[PDB]
RNA sequence: CUCCGCCGGCACCUUAUGAGAAAUCAAAGUCUUUGGGUUCCGGGGGGAGUAUGGUCGCAAGGCUGAAACUUAAAGGAAUUGA
């Protein structure tokens, strides 16, 4: 036999260092930390990572109008990753600094009423999390072993500090959504190469 | 420095306010168990389970998120079946829900059972 | 709630949090309602989904995430 | 005229709601007072207090007038608005709009016997703002509203006909006193009664219902 | 598990951490029952060799002391 | 109003702490409240190090350093600018 | 004292945007070019604006630049960004992982898997 | 000396879902949805910890401790200015 979709994913995530957590583990994140190394760096349970990507994917696909989902990254590594992720699901990409007030302030030129919000890291993308808590906006976030999980509905346990990890997760997430929508047939061949998501340093 | 059934009921409220699934009650007693039966038959708690390693003994209660408050009235008054009405109004949220548990010589029971059986007794607590 | 004549007299029966059974009120703007899509067969989606509501109390605590995970573990 | 800037204001303008309770059901924030003023037809406002507050400046002291406006229809909706602006008339205008935005539903009950139209608050409820706390107790039909002038005004707009009231703290600070009553009346849906014990049946929100229109 | 981590009495059911153990020396292949937390110097009655050393915790076995929990 | 949480000194579990004499004015202040700097200085500023190493007869003599631990009271520490009035928000930084 | 204010700064960026190729490095040609793409009320202000378009276009001609979005520059950053290598550099031939990572793989049931080896 | 766990201490940091007039407080929390046990103590500001009686002390003083009268504020936390 060959590998299932899960196993190809675990192979890819294990190649992207997605399992590598940080030195700390938040008490809310401990339900995913499989164990701790002698170096003291925790290990993320890649098993649990997979269903949360599936859980996140089922939430995404039920959003009937994708332009009404927003995806964001404060850090520079997630810029190219989230920009392409939006290009393929139809979401709305907001890369860089978030203008404070874009979910609460209705007279602001930039303004929105998203039904779903996907964030690269709660610790660096704190401001949109705090804003979505004022607008009944549910939240999806990639959470490292020390991400503060306040106002976060679906936290995917995953390395979100790495150049390869961030782009790998979004590529892997965008794949799962397209399958459910039917734009990609059964049969994992998705000719969009994974390296497209990793950003380029000029 | 212990006076139990305050420790038990305050543990449940604190567990409930947080929204927990189960509570542990380290000292238990027959009085405390009979209070939980009254709570349970009225629908404010799920089942619960006694632990016997020997001792006063432990009990774990499973909470269903629909008890609002449960209190003990230490300094247990005597309560004729005639002033039930005055303790009802002071201590209960309204004339529609909520129960005052009174220990009476026909057993521990809620103030509703007390009127039907026409017994007064000594107040233990209330829940609603 | 119900008149003792038969009529129901409340306006707005509220939602309750699916994780804590707390009432979700009109001004609880931290509350969220999630729709989890159902995948069925080839293609893997039709317009069937499960709806859960989360209290603003639960999200502020941080255990919104753990509750959704433990709530989505139901089989049907 | 209107030209809405929010999804909800848009959906209200096409004429795709009947009442505020669909919005209340899913806890949407109301950011345009045009929404409430069509959905609640018989909505009555009123100024209760006009207060001047001052800050000290090198030149002198700049007065500002802060207005307290209570709005609501006397069958279960009230709002409270407060706004400070340099001129009294414009202070009231902002106060009306802030009040209409804040409309909340108020549930009622019966004193003892669930007969006829509900008239009191259902159960004991209390609210706190600052040092002032207001208590409300159910009253037999036709006890009247026994309360001070400030909370009595709020309750007539709420449609409550009978209630026993208490207070604590400095009620002479009319700001905290009117507001704590509003907190009391707001959270009457906060109380999980046995009649609400049934599992809730969910429905899609407006932002998921009228997706195609958006 | 972690019930072996929680404090002796804070466990769901109280249980002692201590145990009893059979110790054999080299100059007298007899078998001696000792307590894991002895508090008393115990000499095997046969050869008279000291067999345990009390401390603030578990009794200390010495050079040439095989033991088996029982 | 309570300006500080520690009360202006480090004293927990203790009842009494022995005082010290300020270097500048000799005001008595407790050892856990004083401003204590360990100063490591040179016998001569770098203006006059070469023209004093030109005079050392033995090659390789490194000029010794004066070691001292200087104590100050609050008023002398403020007046000399060893510590400054900080903002309310910066009052809590101990680095 | 010759700090250029908002009007000179804002117009200078904006005027380059609408007309980039049409400009040059000559201040006087830039002054003349600026004369026939706008209506202004003082020649002193014109030279100030043309003064902030001349060297600004060195720093544009030299490197990148802030809010001003140049088409020939901003397409080509996008064109070079929409790029992929000859195949995925994230390859799965050799994934060297620590024992406690393998222990996780075992707990998942995947102790044996392509290309994973203890160190 | 390095890592992990338990118990008991002196504290610290981050945060409310909490409380508070607030400053702040993980105990000043589990309070009008008000009840674990118990001791001491306050009732606008002064007069006043004064007078007097008692009592303890070598003394200095300690403990107990009013009244007549007077007065609309005194006071607490925080804000803007100067
Ligand atoms: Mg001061
Ligand atoms: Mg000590
Ligand atoms: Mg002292
Ligand atoms: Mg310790
Ligand atoms: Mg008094
Ligand atoms: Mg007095
Ligand atoms: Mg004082
Ligand atoms: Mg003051
Ligand atoms: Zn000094």
């Amino acid at each position: 036999r060959a590998l299932s979709q899960k196993e190809q994913d675990i192979q890819m995530m294990l190649a992207a260092d997605v399992h590598l957590g940080t030195k700390n583990c938040d008490f809310q994140m401990e339900r995913y930390a499989y164990k701790r190394r002698s170096d003291g760096i925790y290990i993320i349970n890649l098993g649990k990572t997979w269903e949360k990507l599936q859980l996140a994917a089922r939430v995404i696909v039920a959003i009937e109008n994708p332009q009404d989902i927003i995806v964001q990254s404060a850090r520079p590594y997630g810029q190219r990753a989230v920009l392409k992720f939006a290009q393929h699901t139809g979401a709305n990409a907001i890369a860089g600094r978030h203008t404070p007030g874009t979910f609460t302030n209705q007279m602001q030129t930039s303004f929105s009423e998203p039904r779903l919000l996907i964030l690269t890291d709660p610790r660096t993308d704190h401001q949109p999390i705090k804003e979505s808590a004022l607008g009944n906006i549910p939240t999806i976030a990639f959470c490292d072993t020390d991400s503060p999980m306040r106002y976060v509905d679906i936290g995917i346990p995953a390395n979100n500090k790495g150049r390869n990890s961030i782009g790998c997760l979004y590529w892997l997430l965008a794949r799962m959504v397209l399958q459910m929508r039917g734009t990609i047939l059964p049969g994992h061949k998705w000719d969009v190469m994974v390296d497209l998501f990793f950003y380029r340093d000029p | 420095g212990r006076r139990i059934l305050n420790d038990a009921l305050r543990t449940m409220v604190n567990a409930e306010r947080r929204g927990k699934a189960t509570a542990q009650l380290q000292p238990i007693s027959g009085v405390m168990i009979s209070f939980l039966n009254i709570m349970k038959h009225r629908g404010y708690i799920k089942n619960f389970e006694v632990f016997d390693p020997h001792r006063v003994g432990k009990i774990t209660v499973e909470l269903q998120g629909r008890i609002k408050d449960c209190k003990a009235l230490t300094y247990r008054q005597d309560l004729r079946a005639t002033e039930i009405e005055k303790y009802r109004t002071r201590m209960l949220p309204t004339r529609q829900w909520g129960y005052v548990v009174v220990t009476t010589p026909n057993g521990v029971l809620d103030h509703e059972e007390a009127i039907r059986q026409n017994v007064g007794g000594q107040v233990l607590g209330y829940f609603h | 709630m119900q008149n003792e004549v038969g009529d129901m007299v409340d306006l707005y029966v509220p939602r309750k949090c699916s994780a804590t059974n707390r009432i979700i009120t009109a001004k609880d703007h931290a509350s969220v309602q999630i729709n989890i899509g159902h995948v069925d067969e080839n293609g893997l989606y039709d317009g069937r989904f499960t709806t859960f509501a989360l209290s603003g109390f639960v999200r502020a605590q941080g255990d919104a995430d753990g509750s959704l995970d433990r709530l989505w573990q139901k089989r049907k | 005229k209107w030209v809405p800037v929010t999804k909800l204001g848009r959906l209200v303008k096409e004429g795709r709601f009947t009442k505020m309770e669909e919005i209340y059901l899913h806890s949407l924030p109301v950011k345009e007072h045009q929404i409430v003023e069509t959905l609640c037809p018989g909505l009555k406002d009123e100024v209760m207090k006009i207060t001047p507050v001052q800050k000290q400046t090198r030149a002198g002291q700049r007065t500002r007038f802060k207005a307290f406006v209570v709005v609501g229809d006397s069958n279960g909706h009230v709002g409270l608005g407060v706004k400070c602006a340099k001129e009294v008339a414009t202070a009231i205008r902002g106060a009306i709009i802030l009040a209409k935005l804040s409309i909340v539903p108020v549930r009622r009950g019966y004193w003892g016997n669930k007969i006829g139209l509900p008239h009191t608050v259902p159960c004991k409820v209390t609210g706190k703002c600052g040092s002032v706390t207001v208590r409300m107790v159910p009253a037999p039909r036709g006890s009247g509203i026994v309360a001070a002038r400030v909370p009595k005004k709020v309750l007539q707009f709420a449609g409550i006909d009978d209630v026993f009231t208490s207070s604590r703290g400095s009620t002479k600070t009319l700001g905290n006193f009117v507001k704590a009553t509003f907190d009391c009346l707001m959270k009457t849906y906060g109380f999980l009664t046995p009649d609400f014990w049934r599992e809730t049946t969910f429905t899609k929100a407006p932002y998921q219902e009228f997706t195609d229109i958006l | 598990e972690l019930e072996k981590l929680k404090h002796k009495k804070k466990r769901l059911v109280q249980s002692p951490n201590s145990f009893f153990m059979d110790v054999k020396c080299q100059g007298c292949f007899n078998i001696t029952t000792v307590f894991s937390h002895s508090q008393t110097v115990v000499v095997c009655p046969g050869c008279q060799t000291v067999l345990c050393q009390p401390t603030g915790g578990k009794a200390r076995l010495t050079e040439g002391c095989s033991f088996r929990r029982k | 109003t309570f300006k500080r949480r520690n009360g202006g000194r480090n004293k927990h579990g203790r009842g009494h702490v022995k005082y010290i004499r300020c270097s500048n004015c000799a005001k008595c202040c407790p050892k856990d409240k004083a401003i204590k700097r360990f100063l490591v200085r040179n016998i001569v500023e770098q203006a006059a190090v070469r023209d004093v190493q030109e005079a050392c007869v033995h090659d390789g003599y490194v000029l010794p350093k004066l070691y001292a631990k200087v104590h100050h009271c609050v008023s002398c520490a403020i007046h000399a600018h060893i510590v400054r009035v900080r903002s309310r928000e910066n009052r809590r930084n101990r680095e | 004292g010759r700090v250029r204010t908002k009007t000179v700064k804002k117009t200078s960026r904006q005027v380059i945007e609408k007309y980039y190729s049409r400009m040059t490095l000559d201040f006087h040609t830039n002054k003349k070019v600026l004369e026939e793409v706008s209506i202004l009320q003082s020649k002193r202000l014109r030279n100030k604006v043309a003064g902030f378009t001349t060297h600004l276009m060195r720093r544009i001609q030299r490197g990148p630049v802030r809010g001003i979005s140049l088409k020939l520059q901003e397409e080509e950053r996008e064109r070079r960004m929409d790029f992929v290598p000859e195949k995925s550099a994230l390859e799965v031939d050799e994934i060297r992982v620590d024992k406690e990572t393998m222990d996780m793989l075992a707990f998942l049931g995947m102790a044996d898997l392509p290309g994973v080896e203890r160190a």
